[PDB]
């Protein structure tokens, strides 16, 4: 009884890779999909210089080594959190990958918001959704800019409601406050759909792991 | 609903049908006045 | 909240000039909140009613809730000098029973 | 009543501090799994700043050893007639085949930097590469 | 396992060099009326106007010839504290490519 919702929540938690998010992707795999391409120079942010691999003729080049090591934690912590049945929410306002990110939302089973952010849909959740609207555990930035170029409000609004934030953070992007930042490119399309695919299994492989894990531990209570 | 958080469940719902039918039929390539004398809907 | 105490900081009667009122009133309150074990904030709450004042500021400053480390449960860890603005602070560390000898305010 | 204070500490630390005044009774779902897995840098707010006076980046320029040889190539016969194509990863350009032949010779031990520059159009010539010399 | 470093220094956009006057090619994969949105393998794509000649023959997924100029268009304005981008490649099409 209490021994088995113990197991079921407690075990994953003593494993470095419980869900095997490390072979979903690779350095190589992130190559070919083109997400060590930054911004010119001009655009950089000063806090994005740690990731940075170097200036290739005023374009600035993205550690994928560093994506890498960023990327498995942040993978591996959007698992343990679907894992749980938390709230997952995908935020961007780039539209050409608009309809891309609303898809995807739907494959996993999560919930997407690509469309213009309401001043206080975080901080004011409950006047503009009900009483006892359950607000996102987790917030996925696949990006973190706006259409204006500043950051989009929700990153502000999801850390004055202490929500951890998973966020691709390009050559000109503010990391800071971006709980589980993943260096990359955010612009060409091929990068935007590795991350949806990778967000999407792991997604789904979390919540697979879930229902198995029930069923094991459920069938020793009369076994 | 997946859309649950935009405050417009319902007519961004529909924008998403609407949008993936516009970009099938421009991927897979006559007269238009299939209807006549009707308006849009107010 | 039973647990946590509200005290006014400051009550201030600021004027809004407006073509229809002409001087024009509103009470302009802060109020700082603390449980008295660690846990405090503040928040300026105005209106033009004083009692509606203290409802904004007094639920306001919850939702601002700073945690002070505390050496001992009685004294901070360390002697704090500091400019905000124009205002300066210097706070030194004590030992128990010396009490608080320290601005009106910072003893609230 | 929570900590709405994104200035000050960071998601985790803020999470921990109303648990211990009293204030937050309940862990969040996502905190022991925070605990577990943290991140590699703590996700607390910093104000972006100007560099003034010497102070400067830290970026390298990447310039590999081919690059000499590049500029050489494009300055002499410009960029290969044929079009570049950047969706085949193995793609081999005119500029990269001379590159490769001008380092071979340079395996080889020639010292010269002129002497493996019309030795390597030489190479290319006989291999049927069209290779003009376009001072325009 | 080849390193990232490898893969940048044998990667044909660190072979292309310079991106000015430079001939590539590229894929149509978006048309907005006699705009077309071709990728040429860069991180932005760029934006031509479908030529009067063959006009027709601009169709999704056709390969195009072109002539780079930028990677990205950005520019400091004065006053300005960071680059202005229009997240977008400059690049002059010169016509279809010979499929052969
Ligand atoms: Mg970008």
């Amino acid at each position: 009884g209490d021994d088995f919702q113990s197991r079921i929540l407690d075990t994953p938690l003593q494993h470095s890779d419980f869900f095997n998010v490390k072979e979903l992707f690779s350095v190589k795999s992130l190559f070919e999909a083109r997400v060590h391409l930054g911004h010119k120079a001009g655009c950089r942010h000063r806090f994005m210089e740690p990731y940075i691999f170097g200036n290739r003729l005023g374009q600035d080049i993205i550690d994928l080594d560093q994506t890498a090591l960023n990327l498995q934690l942040a993978l591996n912590f959007t698992a343990h959190v679907a894992y749980r049945k938390g709230i997952i929410l995908f935020v961007s306002r780039n539209r050409q990958f608009s309809h891309l990110i609303e898809t995807t939302a739907q494959a996993c089973g999560e919930y997407a918001h690509t469309r213009y952010f309401k001043g206080g849909l975080l901080t004011n959740a409950q006047l503009l959704f009900g009483p006892s609207v359950r607000l996102p555990d987790l917030i996925i930035f696949l990006h973190t800019l706006n259409n204006v170029f500043e950051p989009h409000v929700a990153v502000r609004d999801a850390a004055k409601m202490n929500i951890p934030t998973v966020g691709i953070v390009d050559t000109n992007c503010n990391p800071c406050l971006i709980t589980y930042p993943i260096p990359g490119n955010d612009d060409s399309p091929q990068a935007i759909q590795l991350f949806c695919k990778l967000f999407r299994t792991t997604i789904n492989r979390a919540k697979e792991k879930r229902r198995q894990m029930e069923a094991l531990h459920r069938l020793q209570s009369p076994k | 609903h997946f859309l649950f958080y935009t405050g417009k469940q319902s007519y961004y719902s529909l924008m998403h049908d609407v949008y993936g039918k516009v970009m099938q039929l421009e991927k897979h390539r006559a007269e238009s006045r299939d209807l006549i004398g009707s308006r849009w809907l107010i | 909240y039973e647990d946590f105490d509200t005290r006014i900081l400051e009550v201030r009667n600021v004027f809004n000039m407006t073509a229809k009122e002409g001087r024009k009133k509103s009470v302009r309150v802060l109020v700082a909140v603390g449980n008295g074990n660690g846990a405090a904030g503040f928040a300026i709450g105005k209106a033009a009613d004083r009692g509606d004042a203290f409802r904004k500021a007094k639920n306001r400053a919850i939702h601002y809730l700073h945690y002070i480390e505390r050496y001992e449960g009685h004294t901070i860890f360390h002697d704090i000098s500091l400019r905000f603005k124009r205002t300066q602070i210097r706070m030194k560390k004590q030992p128990r029973g010396y009490g608080l000898r320290c601005h009106r305010a910072i003893i609230t | 009543a929570g900590s709405r204070l994104e200035t000050v500490g960071s998601v985790f630390s803020r999470t921990r501090d109303l648990m211990r005044a009293g204030v937050l009774k309940e862990k969040p779902l996502w905190y022991d799994i925070y605990k577990a897995f943290p991140p590699l840098r703590e996700p607390v707010f910093r104000r972006p700043r100007l560099r003034y006076g010497k102070a400067k980046a830290d970026i390298q320029d990447i310039f590999y050893q081919e690059d000499q040889i590049r500029a050489k190539f494009f300055a002499t016969y410009g960029s290969g007639q044929k079009a570049f194509d950047l969706f085949n990863p193995n793609f081999k350009s005119t500029c990269q085949r001379f590159v490769e032949k001008y380092t071979e010779l340079q395996n080889l031990g020639e010292t010269d930097e002129e002497k493996l520059f019309v030795e390597t159009g030489k190479a290319l010539l006989a291999e049927g590469i069209i290779l003009r010399r376009v001072r325009e | 396992v080849e390193s990232f470093a490898s893969m940048l220094r044998h990667s044909p956009l660190t072979q292309l060099g310079p991106a000015k006057d430079k001939l590539v090619i590229g894929r149509i994969f978006h048309i907005v009326e006699d705009d077309l949105y071709i990728d040429f393998g860069g991180k932005f794509h760029c934006v031509c106007k479908r030529p009067d000649v063959d006009g027709e023959k601009y169709q999704r997924g056709t390969r195009v010839r072109l002539r780079l100029l930028d990677l990205e268009l950005t520019s400091r304005f004065l006053g300005g504290t960071t680059d202005t981008t229009i997240l977008e490649a400059d690049a002059v099409l010169l016509g279809l490519q010979e499929i052969r």
